RNA sequence: ACCCACUCGGCACCUUACGAGAAAUCAAAGUCUUUGGGUUCUGGGGGGAGUAUGGUCGCAAGGCUGAAACUUAAAGGAAUUG
RNA sequence: UCUUGUAAUUGGAAUGAGUACAAUGUAAAUACCUUAACGAGGAACAAUUGGAGGGCAAGUCUGGUGCCAGCAGCCGCGGUAAUUCCAGCUCCAAUAGCGUAUAUUAAAGUUGUUGCAGUUAAAAAGCUCGUAGUUGAACUUUGGGCCCGGUUGGCCG
């Protein structure tokens, strides 16, 4: 029973019924047809650079404010425009327009700590330095 | 209340409900 | 339709234990059929049974004892390499030391711990333990 | 061109990592015999699987076959040597029930601790380390 | 002071019968717990779960504590009870008289060769109760309890040492992750091993010819 | 409204029967003030 | 069950097992034979012809009694027909409902019917012609079986 | 024609669990973690979507075949309780 | 009467990170190995990276800022869709390493040959015929006797 075909020579048909049903898969499908190199703002990449071009003020709420707000930043290669996000207020003051940032996914969340629809590239560094860095008062970012 | 009818694909008389309320594709060579 | 006639009577035994039968009777009758149950018998895992000879295909009666956890028949008889004996035996027996599957060799048919001892293999015909 | 220098990992993580019941039990290991940090009992257990899947993948093997008995007795042969083993335990089936605490037991600086000359375990590394 | 309220409680009274083989042969049903406490003692006990549940009426709430305990003393036997009491002092003591009225022998044996007081389970076993199935293989020595903490601490107090326990489906449920183990390491010495394949000398179920001074009096 | 999701599930294993720690005010903070 | 609907049925004939010859038979071999050729000479059918002795001349089954099978006795005389027995009348069948059907028009039923007949013939016919007893095509079609019949 | 007994093949009905299931329930949904009698089809979280595009058959209405980008932490099913 | 922890209590030992005669090293050097001489009393010669409703290991911690048509009114308490607003203390893990991002593997029996599933949760073509494909009842030297030489355990040594 079972199903499926049993006998000794029957290997074409568990071979090519494997074929078909492995298209409705998504990690296998999303592989082949290549749609990083297709699709994504990331052309394939872990890191893409970008040059931001203004700051948004999608904050938590009106004045009474969990203050978690960011940019609106285009990759430098496929021409693409994506929003970002940035860590806790008092890096704003850092990222400048036009500083040239490396950023990178932010993909994990929980039902806290960062609920915010609609970004998933939170920004790594601004203007080749840090923000780990120059937000713990390691470094200093250069104006432009 | 009653149990609702089921379909992946939404029928054609419940899409009548709403719905009454080109470029063709590439493959690059 | 009737494609293994081994299954059919290796069904029929596990069927009729665990209801608690005491004898079973087997049709169609087959020299595979045979030569299974004598191994079987040997061990000691059923009795005695007796072969009615009617001109068609015959039949068996089968007088159960017990002591018979499950007996099975593996199809399609897969080409066992003499090196994947051992990895049959660790899929499809409870233990290591009891268990048997039994393989059509050219020496005849016979269990895994006879043919490693006589450095055969064959295809796999089934399991009893 | 030259020929690739050949190299491999000698510890292994577990894969979980977070027990109540294991932090303690190599925290106990790390105390008594003084270990910098905890790779120390990673790679003991690394060795130990090793000698354990290698001696596990010869007892399936059937008695009397040679390439049990030339491996068999090599292992035993280098266990014993080493201090491991007793010589009372010369067989395959002890060597499954080896422990972490044996092969730490036979280090230098819980040997040199255990031949005086340290007076505490912690005392054994030092020394050992100043040449 | 106990006092004997059944038949059985007669058997043990006066120390006729010492050993739990000749009555777990026959597999006699056993309605009190209390010839356990003066026949084996030992038994460590260890309770797992406590947890209230409600039940909702027509104006007011009447609420009760479901509490699972497993006992065992140290070695091949073992005992899960469940128990719903009003309040959650009663749960453990009514736990643990149903726990030690369901206690079973369990079946050892060896991965290898049979050497030195075996460490581990003779076949492979399966128990299963509502979507939650838990295996156990035999492993060899060294190995351990490579199982849940739940299963571990149930596979500790049963008397085992070296087993794997490989489990399927949504196992997060503990009331049926312990009793599905616990029907596994039941369902061993269900299994006939051919070791047992001798004849037994058929005892004559000694409840009969102690039945003279196990009467009403 | 990150404190009432912490205090709903928390007293759900209260009823589950598990194990977990007394509270007092860090409850619903942001443990880590980010990078 | 059966080949072409869902039914089960289990009728049929049960040979005995006594592999010889009754004993108040008696009568003879040789004579059966010349009597098996009598009715192959009227024009019979051989299930007509075995149906026949035993509901008159007491002969059990003709396989035991002569030694061969009644297909090779009239083989052996040379009184075989063209086509065999059954693949005959699975045409003379599928010949009369195909002139019911040319008269009905609107008889959707028998038109499903006439497809299991034609396809029970074909079936048939494969069969033959690998064992080669036909010629190695025999061609079934629809207009020239009405001929093939008669 | 009716009654009794048996048998073959049917449409179903009631009780039960040796078993099976998440449960309702099931003589099959049984003989499955102790997993292999033969063989066809279909499915792989929800929306976007039976949408776009191409092919095909249809006088037409339509039917058959049939995606992806993007977005989302759901989407469900079984039984009871206030 | 014999064993541990604590202290802005105390005492001398030991050593390499360094600097460096020399020598080894090297085509010549650098570096390693050896070594005359100098080189430790804590802000010296000062270890970081993450984490604390569960996972999961680690708080009945502290301070400050802003709001409350909430109680009380010398103080305070509580909430605060401030998804804690800003800092600190404590604790835990790994450790000259540690975190993050993307891809992939295990967990996973969510690709299922081993090893999924299709009544009600995704999924049995409306129904039947039918070519390739896959699968296909039982059956023909079974048994008995003779000796021969082997590899394993032993009663034996």
């Amino acid at each position: 029973g079972k199903g499926k075909p049993r006998g000794l020579n029957s290997a074409r048909k568990l071979r090519v019924h494997r074929r078909n049903n492995r298209w409705a898969e998504n990690n296998y499908k999303k592989r082949l047809l290549g749609t990083a190199f297709k699709s994504s703002p990331f052309g394939g990449s872990s890191h893409a650079k970008g040059i931001v071009l203004e700051k948004l003020g999608i904050e938590s709420k009106q004045p009474n404010s969990a203050i978690r707000k960011c940019v609106r930043v285009q990759l430098i290669k496929n021409g693409k425009k994506v929003t970002a996000f940035v860590p806790n207020d008092g890096c704003l003051n850092f990222v400048d327009e036009n500083d040239e940032v490396l950023l990178a996914g932010f993909g994990r969340k929980g039902k806290a700590k960062g609920d915010i629809p609609g970004v998933r590239f939170k920004v790594v560094k601004v203007s080749g330095v840090s923000l780990l860095a120059l937000w713990k008062e390691k470094k200093e970012k250069p104006r432009s | 209340g009653h149990k609702s009818y089921k379909s992946k694909h939404a029928s054609k008389g419940a899409l009548k409900r709403l719905y009454k309320g080109g470029k063709p594709d590439k493959q690059v060579s | 339709t009737r494609s293994s006639v081994l299954a059919d009577a290796l069904n029929a035994i596990n069927n009729a234990e665990k209801t608690g039968k005491r004898q079973v009777l087997i049709r169609p009758s087959s020299k595979v059929i045979i030569k299974f149950l004598q191994v079987m018998q040997k061990h000691g895992y059923i009795g005695e049974f007796e072969y009615i000879d009617d001109h068609r295909s015959g039949k068996i009666v089968v007088q159960l004892n017990g002591r018979l956890n499950k007996c099975g028949v593996i199809s399609p008889r897969f080409n066992v390499k003499i090196g994947d004996i051992e990895k049959w035996t660790a899929n499809l027996l409870p233990a290591r030391q009891f268990g048997y599957v039994i393989l059509t060799t050219s020496a005849g048919i016979m269990d895994h711990e006879e043919a490693r001892r006589k450095h055969v293999s064959g295809k796999i015909l089934g399991f009893v333990y | 061109p030259r020929a690739p220098r050949t190299y491999s990992k000698t510890y292994s993580t577990p894969k979980r990592p977070y027990e109540s019941s294991r932090l303690d039990a190599e925290l106990k290991l790390a105390g008594e015999f003084g270990l910098k940090n905890k790779k120390e009992i990673y790679r003991i257990s690394f060795q130990l699987s090793k000698i354990r899947r290698a001696a596990r993948d010869l007892l399936t093997r059937d008695e009397k076959d040679p390439k049990r008995l030339f491996e068999g007795n090599a292992l035993i042969r280098r266990l014993v040597r080493v201090g491991v083993l007793s010589e009372d335990k010369k067989k395959l089936d002890y060597v499954l029930a080896l422990k972490v605490e044996d092969f730490l037991e036979r280090r230098l600086q819980t040997q040199v601790y255990k031949l005086g000359l340290a007076k505490s375990v912690h005392h054994a590394r030092v020394l050992i380390t100043q040449r | 002071g106990w006092v004997p309220v059944t038949k059985l409680g007669r058997l043990v009274k006066a120390g006729k019968i010492t050993t739990i083989e000749e009555i777990f042969l026959h597999s006699l049903p056993v309605k009190e717990f209390q010839i356990i406490d003066t026949l084996l003692p030992g038994l460590q006990d260890e309770v797992m779960n406590i947890k209230p549940v409600q039940k909702q009426t027509r104006a007011g709430q009447r609420t009760r504590f479901k509490a699972v305990v497993v006992v065992g003393d140290s070695n091949g036997h073992v005992g899960l009870g469940i128990k719903t009491a009003k309040e959650v002092a009663g749960a453990i003591r009514a736990g643990i008289i149903i726990a030690k009225l369901s206690v079973i022998p369990i079946r050892r044996g060896y991965w290898g060769t049979n050497l030195g007081q075996p460490h581990s389970l003779a076949t492979k076993t399966t128990g299963k109760c509502g979507s939650v199935t838990v295996r156990l293989i035999p492993a060899p020595r060294g190995s351990g309890i490579v199982a849940s903490p739940a299963v571990k601490k149930l596979l500790q107090l049963a008397g085992v040492e070296d087993v794997y326990t490989q489990s399927n489906g949504k196992t997060r449920t503990l009331e049926n992750t312990l009793k599905a183990a616990f029907v596994a390491i039941g369902n061993t010495y269900g299994f006939l091993t051919p070791n047992l394949w001798a004849e037994q000398p058929l005892p004559v179920s000694p409840l009969d010819i102690y039945s003279d001074e196990a009467s009403a009096q | 409204s990150a404190k009432s999701f912490i205090l709903r599930k928390k007293e759900l294993m209260k009823r589950r029967g598990r194990k977990v720690a007394k509270d007092s005010k860090f409850t619903g903070r942001k443990r880590r003030h980010r990078f | 069950g059966r080949m072409h609907s869902a039914g089960k049925g289990i009728s049929s004939s049960a040979i005995p097992y006594s592999r010889n010859a009754p004993a108040w038979f008696k009568l003879s071999s040789e004579s059966v034979i010349e009597q098996i050729v009598k009715y192959a000479r009227k024009g019979l059918t051989p299930s007509q012809i075995g149906v026949l002795l035993r509901d008159a001349h007491g002969v059990t089954q003709a396989r035991v009694i002569t030694g061969n099978k009644i297909m090779r006795i009239l083989k052996s005389n040379g009184l075989a027909p063209e086509i065999p027995e059954d693949l005959y009348y699975l045409i003379k069948k599928a010949v009369s409902v195909r002139k019911h059907l040319e008269r009905n028009r609107k008889d959707k039923d028998a038109k499903f019917r006439l497809i299991l007949i034609e396809s029970r013939i074909h079936r048939l016919a494969r069969y033959y012609r690998t064992v080669a007893v036909l010629p190695p095509n025999w061609k079934y079609e629809s207009a020239t079986a009405s001929a093939l019949v008669n």
